[PDB]
């Protein structure tokens, strides 16, 4: 169900748009009836409390006779099965994960010297000053070619390990040439090892996807849509990883249950990966093809539930639906529409298809400012 | 009556699991290595500047033997 | 003047190749450039060392073959399913355009359009080593990955929603007592 460019100027069933809107006409053509479209007054699919079990959501609208035939992406479950009637599943689906997409993090224009501290580089500069000054005082005691331009240049070639032009010949000149070598031998090797430290830590980082690691990770929070089936699929469960999720989500503070899907998307974008989200397979896929393009699907699908056309207990019109659901699956009119709205959204640009070339081999931005100092 | 089935025991599973954990969760990936401190390599400068002053000591003892040339 | 155009390539080369060159510049205008060229290489030689340790320390696995889209683009792999069953007909009922490219290439397969033994498609993929693929039941793939020859891998996800039912003849004497006993 979509909005419309003529949200106010247009009237009737044409006021909105979408898969089920056109699919309603597909049933209305085949079954031969007239329909009036309504919106759920709550804004939620269906709850069932430890209470009088009034279905706060679209189910109670359909149980209590306000609606006649419900058309919605609604989960076929046993708890709904005993209280309303379902058609055959027209779409395959599963529980899936939406997270903040781990994007290209911003490097530094002087990120190459990050394994050292700027306090160290400040001392390296200051040590480079005095050693040339001390050697020159050692050199020019005339009561020799190491002038002030030579003593800087000899110390510069010493520190870069690129050889030297000449050598000191007096004993005290060789002494300061000795200790400067043992100085720079540590510092270069210390720089190389700590540079390897960042790169080995970076590859050690595991992007969590199996959802058991997500259950073992407490920094990334995770929540579901309330008053539906995903909130209830983890209520009654059997797997210890599912129960630990439910033990985490029951004992969660603050409220990980979000009233609508869009605010559930909104918490993920603000969190920069702090807040994960659980939703259906098809609904997670459609947000990927839209264009913030910062949501991706990790892991495999949990189970295989289904969407079905809902009729109340005793509605005679549910069996002609059972005709048309089979017939439009035979011709593929389901698939004719199930294709149509999902390759239409190519507007993300398919950024995942052309950005899977990530590797630990450096970008130029890792070593960019070295060229800046060079040029 | 408690100990025969473990009402002592099974509740001791729960209340010791209940309050959160501080274990192998933060030994593995709650660290990133930092830049080196100066204090990691400070003693090289003490060897460096300590090598600087003793060079001037031999510079002074050169002229003592240089004046001995007589 | 010793820095010819044939000389200046050589001085810059050994500075890049960590080798001390005999001829040094003798000008403040010249010595700056060879100075910063030294500091250029001193990072890059070290950066090549540090990154190459990381490939040797942390190993990664290369498998771009998942999620059934990458199956559909790469035409180097041959698919494998079981005849006289669901997968023989479920892809024969290919209506989805990505599944149309499957079944046409599944009909354009040689020699194994199908296999006949589930344990033989296990054996064939072990000898296939990147030439042949095998599509099958999910928990069948999972169970063989729990058995330990450990040369097995599940990729992608469930292509269909399926389930196993107790086959009873139509008008069974005990079909509905079975169905309640299932419940
Ligand atoms: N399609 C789902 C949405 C709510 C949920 O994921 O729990 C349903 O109607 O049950
Ligand atoms: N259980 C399946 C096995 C064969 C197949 O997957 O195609 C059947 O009898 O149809």
């Amino acid at each position: 169900v979509m909005m419309k460019k003529n949200h106010e100027m247009l009237e009737g069933n044409e006021r909105y748009e979408g898969y089920c809107v056109d699919l309603a006409a597909e049933i209305a053509k085949h079954c031969g009836f007239k329909y009036k479209l309504t919106i759920v007054g709550d804004g939620k699919y269906g709850a069932r409390d430890a209470d009088t079990k009034i279905w706060n959501g679209m189910v109670g609208e359909l149980v209590y006779g306000k609606a006649d035939i419900a058309i919605a992406p609604l989960t076929i479950t046993l708890v709904r099965e005993e209280v309303i009637d379902f058609s055959k599943p027209f779409m395959s689906l599963g529980i899936s994960i939406m997270i903040k997409k781990p994007q290209k993090s911003k490097p530094g224009v002087f990120s190459f010297l990050d394994p050292l501290a700027y306090e160290i580089w400040m001392c390296i500069v200051f040590a480079y000053i005095g050693v040339s000054v001390v050697l020159f005082l050692v050199s020019r005691f005339s009561p020799n070619e190491f002038g002030i331009f030579n003593s800087l240049w000899f110390s510069l070639g010493a520190f870069m390990q690129q050889g030297c032009d000449i050598s000191p010949r007096s004993l005290s000149g060789r002494i300061v040439g000795g200790v400067w070598w043992f100085f720079t031998l540590i510092i270069i090797s210390s720089y190389t090892a700590n540079l390897a430290a960042f790169l080995t830590v970076e590859r050690m980082v595991s992007p969590i996807e199996s959802a058991e690691d997500l259950s073992k990770q407490t920094e990334i929070a995770y929540g579901t849509l309330d008053s539906g089936s995903t909130k209830e699929f983890f209520r009654r469960s059997k797997i210890a990883v599912f129960d630990k999720m439910w033990t985490y989500m029951r004992s969660a503070e603050p409220s990980v249950f979000v009233r609508t899907t869009a605010e559930g998307v909104a918490r993920v974008r603000k969190s920069k990966g702090k807040y994960a989200y659980l939703l259906e397979s098809t609904m997670n896929e459609y947000i990927e093809q839209r264009k913030p393009c910062d949501t991706m699907k990790v892991g495999g699908n949990l189970d295989s539930k289904g969407y079905g056309i809902a009729t109340p207990k005793g509605s005679s019109l549910g069996t002609p639906v059972n005709l048309a659901v089979l017939k439009l699956s035979e011709q593929g009119v389901l698939d004719k529409l199930k294709n149509k709205w999902w390759y239409d959204k190519g507007e993300c640009g398919a950024k995942d298809s052309g950005s899977k070339e990530k590797t630990s081999a450096l970008s130029l931005s890792n070593v960019a400012g070295v060229f800046y100092i060079l040029v | 009556k408690l100990s025969e089935q473990g009402v002592l025991d099974k509740l001791k599973n729960k209340w010791w699991y209940d309050k959160g954990e501080c274990g192998a969760k933060d030994s593995g990936s709650k660290e990133k290595t930092s830049a080196l401190s100066l204090s990691n390599v400070a003693g090289v400068f003490y060897i460096l500047v300590g090598g600087l002053g003793l060079a001037m000591l031999v510079a002074l003892i050169e002229f003592c033997y240089k004046s001995r040339a007589e």
